[PDB]
């Protein structure tokens, strides 16, 4: 039970009803919970140069001694506010791999570096920073793993729906539509796109597929469908918003990051962060969004950072 | 305020009524009537006695079986914990074969259990309606409620039998679950394009608005005149007596023309009844000569066309 | 002599009438006050709205 | 036995009982089916 | 021209207003005052909306195509406020109008039923489905803040708001009250169609039957169902179901947008998060 | 000091159910209202320091 | 076979067009039984043309259905010639649609609010050919439940709050057991009148029956029956009619307008 | 208290002994579900013993 009025957004025709509609008290909460981290003062211009001092730089190697410094503060406080620089670092060796939250954090730059250069159809000019999915915890909070959905009598062979699931904003859907559409590149499309029938065999079980995946995107923005569809038309691109073609970018953005960046860390990673069927903690929307139609409302951070953008 | 006869003020107690003497070598009523106060006070006291005859023993046989098959596996769908399956009871369900399977019979688990689920249940469905129309005709009534139930059989049977078979597919069925059912629903509209489009689906409202508009109107008009015994409307019919005459003219003089006290009843049925017949029609064709009902609509000149104050690159168009 | 509203209306009606009136006036004028963020007493009187920094927009581009 | 028909209805005994055998042996034919191992309409 | 029993019942007075002013019959219609109030308010919404689709959303997509016409209400922009004609403004008259027809209708049936010396149960009646209008185009407009959440008058376009209000909360099937209001409307078409049916039945039996009694209608579905209702009870039934579907329908869409922001699968979740399990 | 005179209005039989179903209800509902929090759940607050599979973090 | 008729045409598109032909068919249908009543119509179409001109409108009536009646009372045709009625009340103006206006004392007049058919002189018959609305004092095996209060011994009181009389009896429908109509001893004059139940609401707590309809003189008027233990279907009528002509002429106020 | 055996007069023991044997077993089955859905008081799946 909430109070009215709520704010609503007019993102279509008048009586069309594409709206988005926020209560005022849990826009304002979910702002406070999603509030970016003051930049650091920029580094002093000139100085030695990162090549000629560290030797095992293989990212940051464009970096001033002064900028490069800066980034390692940032990303403190970033991922491991609690644990410090030896979170990901050997103490007393600078230089040192060995530790998996090293490689794994270096994989982590270039992730952020090829998403703020080459993702901008969907992050555009606002880009991410290590802060945008963790957020001061070296775990990022809302990740996710191949669902086995609830236990099952052995010779019972799972449905992966009928089931209350938060992933799917408590409805009865496909509780896991992130191993199809946000890690495998399954077709998300279900929808004819002609009058009489044409070949398209797509069964109706797929359409709850795609539903169940919806859910999942429009909780993670905190958003409703008409924020992307015109639900008359669901398929048709002419009569959606804007947001749905940078959605469409985000979700192939989603998939790169998890098949080239986070998968290929699986060894390094620890069984803490793997699901039950093996796979590593994987991102998702709600990811850097948490539940806001941009991460941490919009808030800019990554322009501020020299180290976030490739060379 | 004046009497409304919403509620009996005053009930009256008789002895139980057997019912009409059936035909010579029928099976006897099971059950002694009781008399319920508070059933009495909106209606009827009297509970019981029912007919429950060879065809109606059959149907609730057949009716257990896809039930607790149905209810079994939704025990088996949480792992057999009943706290669990009351927590979930609204989202959990029976559900269709997957589509890789066709038509063919799945594994229990996988498609298997609905089909006997769905085979008695349907069973069970069509042994009511031989017992509705056994009923009726051992009391040498016609076979009004046989045909509107026969009405409500055949969308019942477009939705889980006729069209799935239709498509060639299982997974096109219903899943026999409360929540999983309205996902179905939902999925059926989207999968198809907006099945408010289907002129059929539009009908089919139009006359599910208009059943409840009808006995709204009905409802309150027999009540209306109930002061003058407009309740009994066999002698109504039969003898028409003011409370049907006050009944025809209110309505003629409310909208310029009236029914007759057995003739509502004749839109009353229709009214009903179109809204299962048009909701099956629409079904059938749904999938199968529509593919977009929205995409139909546009080709038939019915969807309006929207000033584009919003639009998205297609990115399939690069 | 202002009785006489009391030989056109029965005590009884008046005063149910009055205050199912009444009650439904208060309820209505003090959810306004709630409607309005000024008067909304439920936010608290050190109730300071999130400072927004860095590009953030508490909605979404409208229309 | 012979009394069971003395408080049992022959008629109703008899359409319960041939009901539930039908219905158990369309049970147990559509779970033999439903068996990879069993169905007898396959190849 | 009346029914040849009807005569008898043409009897002056019983008028709200107007007296002997407007108490007449034109043809079979009584008109009294609001049918005076309420055929000029039909009769200008009627043509404002022929005057709204005379000009269309703009001049290219202007059509006569009756599935087409769509008279859509303002921006929200224009929050609670009165819009020009031709963006909303027409809409918020042609609602006034609405309105006014609506309650005169009403009032008018109510005059009717004071000459006939009847209940006033059916303009009763027909005020739910006045009071699920008026919570679809004043309540939760206001209750919003806005009068662009009115439906658009088209035919086929007011579809598309349900449509798109249905998708503002995700999943509308999980919506409680949609769900109680669903089962009454479905509820009701059934008892509907036993009605009908049994009445029909009784009395157009089988070829060579007299006409059956209401032991009979007791009868029939004691041996069904194993219970009746009765005679009286059904029609009390009926208007109950019809009444309650509607009440829980006005009550589902008010609470979906100013009592609910979410979407509604997510409201279960006091249900799923009571301790219990 | 003369309050016994409201059960000469009420019969002591139908007060004496409500109270304890209200009471009981009330009750009850008092301690959902604390289990559904995280401050107040006497059993999920790990206190008294809580002795007790791969995590699935998104469900 | 496939789905496209022609180039435009499709399944879909034929499936809604027949469904057009057989609801107007069904539509045409259904006015024709609602014409089974009150047909031709009472027009001055009909006046000034001497009967020549039949108002029927469109459809035109339905050849005659018949109705036989249980216990041989009888066959009745649904569309019946029916004999012109006289009505008791004269024009209030002279144009088409003025309204009438009741002869006499308007509660007597049998006009308006206070009409009704004449229907059969019979009584309403149970399954078994028993008189179907009976006082308690005959049908012995009924009684009124025990939650609920005898309305027997209650004091009428009319619309004006003055005592109209007593219940003497409760007249119950034999068929669906319920309350129809409760026989008042008339403080006035004594003879018994019956007092339909739904011009009858019920104090519980004050044993009074309140009648909205009419005051507590209008009951010496009351049309009264042949037997005393039954009612034809006539007499209901007749009863029920007299009490529904006093919520438009008991009062002067009750003629309207409010304002 | 030294007289509280007068409720019985107005409280039938049929009713009583019902309410209170109905209410305790529900209580009984609350309390027990409301463990077994805790990680810390599920007795049957908390690993214990070995
Ligand atoms: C799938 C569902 C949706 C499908 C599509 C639905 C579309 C919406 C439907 C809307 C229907 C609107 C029309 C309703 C009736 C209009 C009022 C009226 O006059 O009725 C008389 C009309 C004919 O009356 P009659 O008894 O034959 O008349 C006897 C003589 O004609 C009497 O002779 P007469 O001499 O009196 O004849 C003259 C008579 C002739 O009447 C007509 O021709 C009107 C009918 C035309 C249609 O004139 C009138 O009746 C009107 C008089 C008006 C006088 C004032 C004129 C003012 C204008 C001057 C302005 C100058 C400036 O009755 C009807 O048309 C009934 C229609 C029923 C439609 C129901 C089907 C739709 C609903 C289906 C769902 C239900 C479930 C089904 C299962
Ligand atoms: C916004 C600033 C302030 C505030 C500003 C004001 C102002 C200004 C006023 C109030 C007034 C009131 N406020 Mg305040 N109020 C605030 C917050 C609150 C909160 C809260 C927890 O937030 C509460 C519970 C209240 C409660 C109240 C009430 C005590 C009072 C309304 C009187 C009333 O309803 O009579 C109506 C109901 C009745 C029953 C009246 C009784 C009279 C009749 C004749 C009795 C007939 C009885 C008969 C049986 C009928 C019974 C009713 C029917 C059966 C239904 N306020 C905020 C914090 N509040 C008003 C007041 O002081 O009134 C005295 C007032 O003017
Ligand atoms: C491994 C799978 C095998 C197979 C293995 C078996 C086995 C094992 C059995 C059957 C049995 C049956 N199989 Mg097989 N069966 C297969 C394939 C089929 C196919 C098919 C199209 O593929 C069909 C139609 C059948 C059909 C049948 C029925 C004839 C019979 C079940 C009857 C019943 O349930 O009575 C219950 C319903 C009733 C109404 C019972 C009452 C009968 C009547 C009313 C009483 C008359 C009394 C009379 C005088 C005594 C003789 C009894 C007769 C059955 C009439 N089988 C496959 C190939 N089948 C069963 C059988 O043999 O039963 C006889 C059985 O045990
Ligand atoms: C005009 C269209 C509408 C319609 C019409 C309609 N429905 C109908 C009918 C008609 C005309 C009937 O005649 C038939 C009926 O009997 O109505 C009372 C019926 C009916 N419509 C029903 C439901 C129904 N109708 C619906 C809809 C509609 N019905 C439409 C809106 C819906 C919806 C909206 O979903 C539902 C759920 C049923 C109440 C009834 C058909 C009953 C039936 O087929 O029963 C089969 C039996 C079972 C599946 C269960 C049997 C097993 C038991 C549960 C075992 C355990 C208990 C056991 C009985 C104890 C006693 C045992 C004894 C041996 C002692
Ligand atoms: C509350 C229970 C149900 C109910 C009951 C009910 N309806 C009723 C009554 C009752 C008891 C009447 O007495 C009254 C009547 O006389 O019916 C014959 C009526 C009525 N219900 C009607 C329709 C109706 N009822 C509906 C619904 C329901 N009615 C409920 C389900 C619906 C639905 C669900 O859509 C419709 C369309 C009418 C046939 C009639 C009232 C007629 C009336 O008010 O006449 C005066 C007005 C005009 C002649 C025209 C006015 C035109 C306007 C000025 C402009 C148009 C405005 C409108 C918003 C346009 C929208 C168009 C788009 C949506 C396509
Ligand atoms: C001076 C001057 C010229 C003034 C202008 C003329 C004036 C003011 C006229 C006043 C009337 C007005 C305003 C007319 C203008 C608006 C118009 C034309 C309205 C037409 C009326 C109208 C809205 C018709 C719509 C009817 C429709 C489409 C649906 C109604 C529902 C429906 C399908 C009903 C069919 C079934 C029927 C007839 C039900 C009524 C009915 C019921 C429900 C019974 O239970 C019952 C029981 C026993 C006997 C009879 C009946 C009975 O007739
Ligand atoms: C079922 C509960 C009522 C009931 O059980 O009545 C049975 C009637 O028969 C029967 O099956 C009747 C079976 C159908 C009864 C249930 C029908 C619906 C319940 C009444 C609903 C009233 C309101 C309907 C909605 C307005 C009686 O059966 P027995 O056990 O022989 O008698 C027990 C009683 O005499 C008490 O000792
Ligand atoms: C007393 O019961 C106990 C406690 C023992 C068990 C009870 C369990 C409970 C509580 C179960 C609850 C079940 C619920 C809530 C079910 C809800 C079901 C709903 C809402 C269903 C809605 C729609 C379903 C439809 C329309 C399904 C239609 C299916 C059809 C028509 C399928 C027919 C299939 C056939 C005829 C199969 C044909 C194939 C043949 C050849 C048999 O296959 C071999
Ligand atoms: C440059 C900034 C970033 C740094 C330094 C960084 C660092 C790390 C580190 C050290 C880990 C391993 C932590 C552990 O296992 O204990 C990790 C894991 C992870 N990171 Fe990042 N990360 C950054 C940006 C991002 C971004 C932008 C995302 C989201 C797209 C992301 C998502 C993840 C995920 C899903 C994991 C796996 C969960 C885990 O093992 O903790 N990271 N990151
Ligand atoms: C819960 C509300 C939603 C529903 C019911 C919904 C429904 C659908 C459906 C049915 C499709 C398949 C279209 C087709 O078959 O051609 C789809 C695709 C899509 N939706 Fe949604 N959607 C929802 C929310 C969202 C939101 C909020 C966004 C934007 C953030 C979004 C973005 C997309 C995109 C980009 C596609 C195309 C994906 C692709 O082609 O790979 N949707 N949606
Ligand atoms: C509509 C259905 C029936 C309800 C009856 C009441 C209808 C509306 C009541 C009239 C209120 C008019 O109130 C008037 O509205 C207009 C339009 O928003 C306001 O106009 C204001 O907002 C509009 C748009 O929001 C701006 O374009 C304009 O610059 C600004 O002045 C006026 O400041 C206000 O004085
Ligand atoms: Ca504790
Ligand atoms: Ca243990
Ligand atoms: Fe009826
Ligand atoms: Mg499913």
């Amino acid at each position: 039970c909430e109070r009215p009025p709520p704010e609503v957004v007019q993102k279509g025709y008048r009586g069309v009803a594409m709206e988005q509609n926020y209560n005022p008290r849990l826009l304002e909460a979910s702002i406070k919970a999603n509030l970016p981290v003051e930049s650091l003062p920029a580094a002093a211009p000139g100085g030695p140069s990162v090549s000629d001092v560290y030797e095992n730089v293989q990212v940051l190697k464009d970096l001033s001694v002064a900028e490069f410094t800066r980034t390692m503060v940032a990303v403190t406080t970033w991922v491991a506010p609690k644990e410090g620089c030896n979170y990901c670092h050997v103490p007393g060796n600078w230089a040192s791999d060995d530790i998996y939250t090293k490689v794994v954090s270096r994989r982590m730059f270039e992730l952020v570096r090829a998403t703020n250069s080459n993702w901008k159809d969907h992050v555009a000019e606002t880009g991410v920073t290590c802060y945008t999915c963790h957020r001061g915890n070296p775990v990022p909070k809302y990740v996710w793993v191949t669902d086995p959905g609830p236990n099952q009598p052995s010779g019972v062979t799972p449905t992966g729906q009928n089931y209350a699931s938060s992933t799917v904003a408590y409805s009865a859907l496909p509780l896991d539509p992130y191993t199809p559409f946000l890690d495998q590149s399954n077709e998300i499309r279900v929808i004819g796109q002609t009058a009489l029938p044409a070949g398209n065999t797509t069964s109706l079980k797929q359409a709850e597929w795609t539903y169940g995946l919806m859910m999942q995107i429009s909780d993670s923005l905190g958003v409703n469908c008409t924020f992307c569809h015109n639900s008359r038309s669901f398929y048709d691109w002419k009569q959606s918003t804007p947001q749905r073609t940078t959605a469409w970018y985000a979700i192939r953005h989603v998939r790169d990051i998890n098949q080239n960046y986070i998968w290929p860390l699986n060894d390094a990673l620890p069984a803490s962060r793997k699901g039950p069927y093996g796979d590593p903690f994987k991102v998702g929307c709600m990811t850097c969004h948490q539940g806001a139609y941009k991460p941490l409302y919009g808030a800019q951070m990554a322009k501020d950072y020299p180290a976030l953008y490739e060379s | 305020p004046e009497y409304q006869n919403i509620f009996t003020t005053v009930q009256v107690r008789a002895p139980a009524y057997p019912g009409v003497p059936l035909p010579k070598g029928s099976l006897p009523r099971i059950g002694k009537p009781i008399f319920s106060y508070w059933a009495g006070k909106i209606g009827d006291a009297q509970i019981g006695p029912i007919y429950l005859g060879f065809t109606g023993t059959l149907s609730i046989i057949f009716g257990f079986m896809a039930i607790f098959i149905i209810g079994f596996n939704m025990l088996a769908s949480v792992d057999w914990n009943i706290i669990q399956f009351v927590k979930h009871f609204f989202w959990l369900g029976l559900e269709p074969p997957a589509p890789q399977y066709g038509l063919t019979i799945p594994p229990l688990s996988e498609g298997g259990w609905w089909l006997m689920a769905g085979f008695f249940l349907t069973m069970s469905i069509l042994l009511w309606w031989v017992r509705t129309y056994k009923r009726a005709e051992a009391l040498g009534m016609s076979q009004h409620l046989s045909w509107a139930f026969a009405a409500a059989i055949f969308f019942y049977l477009s939705l889980g039998f006729i069209r799935p078979v239709m498509m060639g597919s299982w997974a096109e069925a219903v899943p026999f679950g409360i929540f999983p059912h309205l996902d179905w629903t939902a999925a059926f509209s989207i999968r198809y394009g907006n099945l408010y489009y289907n002129p059929f689906h539009m009908l089919s409202i139009a006359f599910l608005y208009g059943s409840a508009l009808l006995f709204a109107m009905h409802g309150a008009t027999i009540l209306a005149v109930s002061r003058f015994g407009g309740d009994r409307e066999i002698d109504q019919i039969t003898d028409r007596g003011t409370a049907a005459e006050r009944a025809a003219i209110f309505w003629r003089w409310t909208m310029g023309f009236n029914a007759s006290m057995e003739s509502i009843h004749r839109w009353a049925w229709w009214c009903a009844v179109l809204t299962v017949i048009t909701a099956g029609i629409g079904i059938l064709l749904t999938g199968t000569v529509v593919e977009n009902w929205y995409l139909w609509a546009i080709k038939h000149g019915v969807a309006p066309a929207y000033p584009e104050v919003v639009t998205a690159v297609d990115p399939y168009a690069t | 002599q202002l009785y006489k509203i009391w030989l056109a209306f029965d005590p009884r009606m008046a005063l149910i009438g009055l205050g199912a009136f009444l009650f439904a006036l208060a309820l209505f004028i003090h959810y306004m006050l709630l409607r309005s963020p000024e008067f909304d007493w439920l936010l608290g009187p050190d109730y300071a709205p999130v400072t927004l920094s860095a590009g953030m927009s508490a909605l979404p581009a409208g229309r | 036995m012979h009394k069971i028909w003395q408080i049992f209805d022959p008629r109703r005994t008899l359409v319960a009982l041939f009901g539930f055998l039908f219905v158990l042996g369309l049970l147990i034919h559509f779970i033999l089916l439903s068996s990879p191992a069993f169905n007898w309409l396959s190849g | 021209a009346m029914l040849s029993f009807e005569r008898k019942y043409r009897v002056r007075g019983g008028t709200l207003i107007g007296g002997d002013l407007f108490d007449f019959w034109v043809g079979p219609f009584y008109v009294g005052f609001f049918g005076v109030a309420g055929f000029f308010f039909a009769l200008l919404g009627v043509l404002l909306i022929v005057w709204g689709a005379t000009i269309g959303p703009n001049a290219e997509l202007q059509t006569y195509n009756i599935w087409q016409i769509s008279i859509a209400p303002p921006d929200l922009s224009y929050g609670l406020g009165m819009a020009p004609m031709t963006e909303g403004g027409l809409w918020q008259i042609i609602t006034i109008c609405a309105i006014g027809a609506f309650v005169s209708w009403a009032l008018r049936e109510v005059e009717i039923c004071r000459k006939l010396g009847i209940g006033f149960h059916i303009p009763f009646a027909f005020a739910f489905a006045i009071g699920a209008y008026l919570v679809l185009v004043v309540v939760r407009p206001i209750l919003m803040g806005a009068w662009g959440h009115g439906f658009p008058y088209g035919i086929l376009s007011h579809l598309d708001w349900v449509s798109n209000v249905g998708y503002q909360f995700l999943h509308f099937h999980y919506n409680p009250a949609h769900m109680l209001a669903i089962t009454f409307f479905f509820t009701n078409c059934l008892a509907l169609s036993m009605h009908g049916s049994l009445i029909l039945s009784v009395t157009n039996p089988q070829k060579g039957e007299e006409v059956k009694t209401s032991e009979h209608e007791n009868t029939f579905f004691r041996d069904i169902v194993g219970y009746s209702i009765g005679a009286l009870a059904i029609h009390r039934l009926g208007l109950f179901l019809a009444l309650s579907a509607v009440f829980w329908s006005a009550v589902c869409i008010v609470i979906s947008g100013p009592f609910w922001t979410r979407g509604w699968p997510e409201w279960w979740n006091w249900w799923l998060e009571l301790p219990l399990w | 000091p003369d309050l016994w005179k409201i059960w000469l209005l009420v019969d002591p039989r139908r007060i004496l159910i409500a109270v304890f179903a209200f009471l009981t209800v009330l009750g009850l509902a008092i301690h959902m209202i604390l289990l559904s929090t995280a401050e107040f759940n006497w059993l999920e607050d790990g206190v008294p320091a809580a002795t007790v599979t791969p995590v699935v973090p998104q469900r | 076979m496939s789905a496209a008729i022609t180039e435009y045409m499709d399944v879909a598109q034929l499936t809604i067009w027949a469904f057009w032909f057989f609801f107007a068919g069904l539509i045409i249908y259904l006015r024709r039984e609602d014409k089974r009543e009150g047909y031709p119509l009472d027009s001055d179409r009909t006046e000034r043309s001497g009967g020549r001109v039949k108002v029927v409108g469109f459809p035109d009536l339905a050849e005659p259905k018949t109705f036989v009646l249980p216990h041989n009372a009888g066959t009745v045709m649904a569309p019946r010639v029916e004999a012109p009625t006289s009505i008791n009340a004269t024009p209030v103006a002279p144009f088409p649609g003025a309204p009438f206006e009741p002869n006499g004392d308007p509660m007597l007049s049998g006009f308006g609010p206070s009409a009704s058919p004449d229907r059969a002189k019979h009584c309403d018959l149970t399954f078994e050919g028993l008189p179907k609305i009976v006082p308690l004092r005959v049908a012995t095996d009924f009684s009124i439940a025990e939650r609920d209060p005898d309305p027997r011994g209650m004091t009428v009181v009319g619309l004006d709050g003055e005592v109209a009389g007593t219940v003497s009896d409760v007249w119950v429908d034999r068929s669906e057991p319920q309350i129809r109509y409760l026989e008042v001893k008339v403080a006035a004059g004594g003879k018994n009148v019956l007092l339909p139940i739904g011009f009858s609401r019920f104090d519980k707590k004050a044993r009074k029956v309140k009648v909205a309809a009419i005051k507590a003189a209008h009951f010496a008027n009351v049309p009264t029956l042949a037997k005393p233990d039954q009612i034809t279907l006539y007499e209901e009528d007749k009863v029920c009619a007299y009490y529904a002509g006093g919520k438009l002429y008991a009062t002067a106020e009750r003629a309207g307008p409010l304002l």
